[PDB]
């Protein structure tokens, strides 16, 4: 440990403490952009809730396959991660409960199907030697239903009920800004039919049955952009915390190593003083 | 004139950081970096070349004054001589009048005869 080691390391620890207060403010910037974005589709939901609370239990539907019937038998998993490297525990908290959950639920790896987005928590479960039917990598920070509106097609045209009957969706929650828990909801089928209000009669004479099959690909999408929107949320949250913590610990580790330096600086000095005076005395 | 370029200089200089992405907000944030890139490229200088105290606040002046917002950064060098140039050629009223009294010119005739040279200019 010299003093210009010291010194070295010092301004190099005051260098990255800036960078990441920097970046922290820039999760806060996106946390803040991303949150409005998550808000704005609550009155999407509602209405989609609307228009289907009076159906299931109307019995407009007898056994449509997305309306609480089994299509074609091949369970499946919807997980989503992060995409932009240092978050915390957010990618690791959801690919291990996946992961431990699939353990127990899943018959045998390389036999069921996973869709990721976000390579960086995708290549966990590249190493882990499983399938990846619909890849998300790059997208917005604030990304729309416009945006998500091809993969939404893929995913109607493809894992459509004639190819795929089953999934589970695993992400991470935006609870609190401590911690974004982490959850494991099923997509379909719909397991039941809650109301929001007294059921407001319509008229369907356009056809009685017929609209299932476009009304609950709807279902579908909304309750993906959701999980979408739950993630990106959860991940701007795990960048906050992070972030955080790494300031915390340059300023703690910069105050020892100034003591530290002083404390060497002194010594230097006295020693050298030392000699000179024992030298210019032994004449 | 001083005190508004020592702010302006004292924002930039902790935020230099930001310049690598472009994710810095915008109205705030990248208006300093961009104010903060043009005024240390005014304060660039060459060498043995001393440059008189009235030229010099002229354009302090300008530059604080935000009218050069919207020269690119890398001609301001440029934009700078030819406006000493300009200034020798018709601002010696201004000139006189700032060596004769100490004090800022009417900014009325100030902002006319930048607004007539900032017209004049072309952009590389």
């Amino acid at each position: 440990a010299s003093l210009r080691d010291i010194k070295t390391r010092i301004n190099a620890t005051k260098k990255t403490s800036q960078i990441t207060k920097a970046m922290e403010m820039v999760s806060t910037s996106k946390l803040n952009r991303a949150e409005q974005n998550a808000k704005s589709f609550v009155p999407y939901m509602e209405k989609i809730q609307e228009v289907v609370a009076n159906v299931a239990l109307g019995a407009g539907g007898a056994s449509h396959p997305m309306l609480v019937s089994r299509p074609v038998k091949k369970t499946g998993y919807l997980v989503i991660t992060s995409d932009r490297g240092l978050a915390g525990a957010y990618n690791s908290n959801v690919l291990r409960l996946v992961y431990q959950t699939i353990q127990k639920r899943h018959a045998s790896p390389d036999e069921y199907a996973i869709i990721v987005i976000g390579r960086v928590g995708l290549s966990f479960f590249r190493k882990r030697n499983m399938p990846v039917i619909l890849d998300i990598t790059r997208l917005p920070d604030q990304p729309s239903f416009a945006d998500i509106k091809e993969i939404a097609r893929k995913t109607v045209g493809l894992f459509a009920d004639g190819t795929f009957d089953e999934l589970y969706m695993y992400y991470n929650h935006y609870v609190s800004a401590i911690q974004q828990e982490v959850t494991e909801r099923k997509l379909l089928p719909l397991t039941d039919l809650a109301e929001n209000k007294q059921r407001t009669v319509y008229e369907f004479e356009p056809s009685q049955e017929e609209i299932l099959d476009v009304l609950l690909p709807q279902y579908a999408e909304s309750l993906i952009y959701g999980a979408l929107l739950d993630a990106k949320a959860s991940e701007h949250a795990a960048r906050m915390t992070a972030m955080k913590n790494a300031t915390d610990n340059a300023n703690e580790l910069i105050r020892t190593l100034t003591l530290s330096y002083n404390r060497a600086r002194q010594a230097a000095i006295t020693q050298e003083i030392t000699e000179i005076v024992a030298g210019a005395n032994a004449l | 004139v001083a005190g508004t370029l020592r702010l302006d200089l004292a924002a930039y200089r902790e935020l230099e950081a930001f310049a690598q992405f472009g994710s810095d907000l915008d109205k705030a944030t990248q208006a300093k970096l961009a104010r903060g890139a043009r005024t240390v490229e005014v304060l660039k200088q060459d060498l043995h070349q001393p440059i008189p105290v009235e030229k010099q606040v002229l354009i302090i002046y300008a530059l604080t004054r935000g009218f050069l917002d919207d020269i690119p950064v890398e001609d301001v060098r440029r934009f700078e001589k030819e406006f000493y140039l300009f200034l020798d050629q018709n601002g010696q009223h201004l000139l006189e009048h700032i060596r004769t009294t100490k004090d800022l010119p009417n900014e009325d005739d100030l902002n006319k005869a930048i607004e007539a040279f900032k017209k004049t200019f072309v952009v590389s």
